[PDB]
């Protein structure tokens, strides 16, 4: 993988879920709001559409999934990072039409782009741990 | 004199900081006081950041003059850029 398109949609799913978190405004609110106001003429809206129905449905699994690997964290995680992980845990456990190497690696490209300095290696970090016991097989 | 009803009026906000922890402290408190004051939010988004800068967008869709006051009153933290305009 993967198709421009399909990179494009889970950046917009980011952008989105971070809506999400901050506004607690309804996902499927999030969802046509984001779809109405953002230029997406790029973006696989389909999977976009899928990525927040998916995270927002899992939500507690994934956060769950997350908890242990926060555990030394002084501050509370970054909304960006949690965007991120989100997705990528996401990816990981249901989405396996993404290949591993590649949700790893756009995750932590997005913690790059959006996050706080040192995102990606904290996201490299957590993913380094958290995709093999999600994909035993690495694919 | 008041603003009037704001009829199709929006507010636009731009958040910049240095500090991601300041900015989506500042961005959350915005979007509590427009979504208490009968308000609604667009967004909000964060941009790729650009040389060290957090970037936020955020909208307040169909604006009261409680929601503007709201605004007025709210201390946002040293260290947090809102350019904000209404229209």
């Amino acid at each position: 993988m993967e198709p421009a398109a399909r990179r494009r949609a889970r950046e917009c799913a980011v952008q989105a879920l971070y809506s999400w978190q901050l506004s607690q405004n309804d996902i499927a609110d999030v969802e046509y709001q984001f779809l109405a106001e953002q230029d997406v003429k790029d973006v696989d809206v389909l999977y976009f559409r899928e990525l927040l129905a998916g995270v927002a449905t899992n939500t507690a699994y994934l956060d769950g999934l997350m908890k242990p690997y926060l555990s030394r964290l002084l501050e509370e995680l970054g909304q960006v990072e949690k965007a991120v992980l989100r997705i990528a845990l996401y990816e990981l456990s249901k989405r396996s039409d993404v290949p591993y190497k590649v949700a790893i690696n756009e995750a932590i490209e997005l913690a790059k782009s959006f996050g706080a300095e040192d995102s990606h290696k904290f996201v490299n970090g957590v993913l380094d741990k958290a995709a093999p016991v999600i994909r035993p097989n690495k694919k | 004199g008041p603003l009037g009803s704001m009829q199709n009026q929006r507010i636009r906000i731009r958040l910049k900081a240095f500090d991601h922890r300041l900015i989506d402290q500042a961005t959350a408190e915005i979007v509590e006081t427009a979504k208490r004051t009968g308000a609604q939010v667009r967004g909000p988004i964060p941009l790729p950041t650009r040389s060290r800068t957090h970037l936020r967008l955020v909208d307040i869709v169909e604006p009261t003059e409680k929601t503007v006051d709201a605004l007025m009153r709210l201390d946002l933290a040293a260290g947090v850029d809102v350019q904000i305009s209404l229209g």
